[PDB]
RNA sequence: AAGUUGGGCACUCUAAGUUGACUGCCGGUGACAAACCGGAGGAAGGUGGGGAUGACGUCAAAUCAUCAUGCCCCUUAUGAUUUGGGCUACACACGUGCUACAAUGGACAAUACAAAGGGCAGCGAAACCGCGAGGUCAAGCAAUCCCAUAAAGUUGUUCUCAGUUCGGAUUGUAGUCUGCAACUCGACUACAUGAAGCUGGAAUCGCUAGUAAUCGUAGAUCAGCAUGCUACGGUGAAUACGUUC
């Protein structure tokens, strides 16, 4: 019994269901294995299901929106571990043993005035 | 009806929506619940100087708040 | 290696083999490209011996000569030194057209820095 | 100069866009708005003292 | 930094080919943000070593950077009132840092005509010696270990 | 450029179509630089700047499609 | 087909109004000195990440051309109004910026995922006539409507290591649009033209995690015209043991 998992990573929500059976992740209709255009590590954010010692557990037939593509990504990875403590509330000390569950640590910041990439400053001269 | 609300200050727009749901309320009609609409900003970057002491500059903005009062039962006692 | 002077290249495609030669290259290329029996497969120097007749035959039928009109750009440019403007003194003292003239690297028409 | 510059503008000198716009109680030239129809620094102490609307300071 | 011990907490996960060692030299082939050239080239560039080598990859590429290791370093150091060299053996988390630029900064300068094909003829010929870098740590290999100097000096 | 009426100064038209009756020579006192060349030109000068130039341009049968006066330059350079 | 049409479903983001981080009970031992390294559970580390905030003062630093201004000069001209030139001129010297020297690259058709913005004579769809720059008409209009397809990348065809199918610098013809008009003096499109250039001497800069680099998005200024400018997302590494210079 799980549901209602959002997921944040760069400004691109994703909310997920989680239904019982096997494995089998789904967003928009369509597939995951040929949706994610690069990512040849689909299976690396399946892989909190490989540290909760289950793999097989649930099918999700998940939704998602915004942001890139891996920014639309690896939100899945943090979608389906809020969903999944609701699934058997056991797995906060038991999950975060590896440190995974939630942590937003870094969006895109302001470009400072003045200057060119909101870190870097121009080039001066000489002296 | 669907009457919209903006006003620059934003606890001004706040105490205006519940002023015309409370007098909306207090009268026999079914309205709804007031509606947040987005609040858009925007920016005026400026430079301080009066010369040409360019790479140094603040910037301003203002903000319209965004209201939705909508009410779906014209009655005699909820007119004007 | 027929149409103008020589066609030199070998065993490209034709439709940019026929870009070395002056007045046609790469878009109305693709169009003159326009015969039956005549696609670019990696046959350059191949394919034909009686195909290529066609491809030239219209190319003479191709009003605009390629090189036989090699006089007609100094026809125009040469009656523009009338002494008008575009040509008259980017040539009779030769600057160079591009609207800035010594600010920035002009070098193109200059011989040296 | 340019006390005759302002006699001329609120006329018009007949053609479609030979006209520019200026600053409304100084009297710029350039980098004038057209949402207050002042000027980028003549804005500025107007901007202050509360006396525009709209306007907080800064720092989104 | 003069405070001390910036943290490293660095993770690099794999695919296919378990490893965490293989995901660093596919962070330093990839240049200007582009991840999405990087695995395509690099396990195009694997499966071409069994059809080039004897073996596959994995058995040869503990061996291909094992041969290129770096062992030594001259880091300078003006000792007490002079200035001359001293020899420093690497703490082993930094030598694999120092000992992948090797293959990518001659990945382009064999030229093979294709980098999927030039940059795989170093671990090719890296497992087995006289290889296009091992040149390099066999140069700065003698450095100062023959070339021993003062050595109770302290950074 | 475009189409529609290649945009003769209309004052000078109004002295080309009428200037043209005899055999006199009294050219321009133009000083207006904009206009091209209406192709029934007579054998005239012009006088096409306005600083400190009258030059006497040639109405020979040049390019006459040009959309400028601009025979008469404006600046030296060495 | 998709209009999200109903249901009126209302939870799920969502969009502006609220509860709570602080060295707190923490283990040490600093001997009670505050504090320092550790463990716990808030999603959260020890000013969570950034901005706005610029102390007495220095440089007789900068501005009378934003305005105000003590004092001296101009007084049928050192004022005034047009038209028309100029601010862009040129053997040169140096700053900043961009686009490139190629095969983890180019061409080619197909092919997914954003944020922040503006638009009531302005934004302009759909279908229409053009090689494109666009032309006509033309409903909808401030989360709903329009500009507005983001682009990089994925799968796939192809050029196969060359002054080259690399790059568009230059140069004539033939247009479009804004305008009273584009010669001096704009911009864009397709037609050929296709130069310099092989990752750059002495030297010299910019950056410590969403950070430099990569292609893009919007805006003001503005009839028309930015590689600059301030804003916004996408992809995203390597490295910091150390205070000797
Ligand atoms: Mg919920
Ligand atoms: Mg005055
Ligand atoms: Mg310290
Ligand atoms: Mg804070
Ligand atoms: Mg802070
Ligand atoms: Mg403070
Ligand atoms: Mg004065
Ligand atoms: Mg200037
Ligand atoms: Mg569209």
């Amino acid at each position: 019994v799980e549901y209602r998992g959002t997921g944040r990573r760069k400004n691109s929500v994703a909310r997920v269901r989680l239904v019982p059976g096997e494995g089998n992740i789904t967003v928009n209709n369509r597939d995951v294995r040929e949706y994610l255009p690069f990512e040849s590590l689909i299976l690396d954010l399946n892989q909190p299901f490989d540290v909760t010692e289950t793999k097989g557990n649930y099918d999700v037939l998940v939704n998602v929106h915004g942001g890139g593509f891996t920014g639309q990504a690896q939100a899945i990875r943090h979608g389906i571990a809020r969903a999944l403590l609701e699934a058997d509330p056991e797995y906060r000390g038991s999950l975060k043993r590896a440190g995974l569950l939630t942590r937003d640590p870094r969006m895109k910041e302001r470009k400072k005035p003045g200057l060119k990439a909101a870190r870097r400053s121009p080039q001066f001269s000489k002296r | 009806i669907r009457i919209r609300l903006k006003a620059y200050d934003h606890r001004v727009i706040d105490q205006s929506a519940e002023k015309i749901v409370e007098t909306a309320k207090r009268s026999g009609a079914d309205v709804s619940g007031p509606i947040p609409l987005p609040t858009e900003k925007s920016v005026y970057t400026i430079i301080r100087a009066v010369h040409k002491y360019k790479d140094s500059r603040e910037q301003f903005e203002q903000r319209t708040h965004k209201r939705l009062i909508d009410i779906v039962n014209p009655t005699p006692k909820t007119v004007d | 290696a027929r149409i103008a002077g020589v066609d030199i290249p070998r065993e490209k495609r034709v439709v940019i083999s026929l870009t070395y030669i002056y007045g046609i290259g790469t878009s109305t290329a693709q169009k003159i490209l326009e015969e039956a029996n005549v696609s670019a497969d990696t046959r350059v120097k191949d394919l034909t011996d009686d195909e290529l007749g066609r491809i030239r035959e219209v190319v003479d039928g191709y009003k605009v000569e390629g090189d036989l009109r090699r006089e007609t750009n100094l026809n125009i440019k040469r009656l523009m030194e009338i002494s008008s403007y575009r040509g008259i003194r980017h040539r009779r003292g030769l600057p160079v057209r591009g609207q800035k003239t010594k600010n920035n690297a002009r070098t193109r028409k200059g011989p040296v820095k | 100069a340019k006390t005759s510059m302002v006699a001329k503008q609120q006329k018009k000198q007949k053609y479609a866009v030979r006209e520019y716009t200026r600053c409304e109680r100084c009297g710029r030239p350039h980098s004038v708005y057209r949402k207050f129809k002042l000027c980028r620094i003549c804005f500025r102490e107007l901007a202050y003292k509360g006396q525009i609307p709209g306007v907080r300071k800064a720092s989104w | 930094p003069r405070k001390g011990s910036v943290p490293k907490r660095d993770v690099l996960p794999d695919p296919i080919h378990n490893s965490k060692l293989v995901t660093k030299l596919i962070n330093k082939i990839m240049l200007d943000g582009k991840r999405g050239t990087a695995q395509r080239i690099l396990y195009s560039a694997f499966d071409l070593v069994e059809q080039r080598s004897g073996r596959d990859a994995l058995e040869v590429f503990e061996e291909a950077i094992n041969n290129i290791m770096p062992v030594l370093e001259v880091k300078a150091r003006r000792v007490g009132g002079s200035n001359y060299q001293v020899p420093v053996e690497v703490r082993p988390e930094r030598r694999t840092t120092l000992g992948l630029r090797w293959l990518v900064n001659y990945a382009r300068l064999r030229g093979e005509k294709t980098m999927e094909d030039r940059l795989a003829n170093e671990i090719l010929d890296a497992a087995n010696n006289t290889g296009g870098a091992v040149k390099k740590r066999e140069d700065t290999h003698k450095m100062a270990e023959a070339n021993k100097a003062f050595a109770h000096y302290r950074w | 450029s475009i189409k529609k009426g290649p945009f003769v100064d209309e004052h000078l038209m109004k002295k080309v179509e009428a200037q043209e009756g005899s055999e006199k020579k009294q050219v321009i006192k133009t000083w207006s630089r904009r206009s091209t060349i209406f192709p029934n030109f007579i054998g005239h000068t012009f006088a096409v700047y306005d600083g400190r130039k009258h030059v006497p341009v040639y109405v020979t049968e040049d390019m006459v499609g040009h959309k400028l006066g601009e025979f008469a330059p404006t600046r030296t350079f060495k």
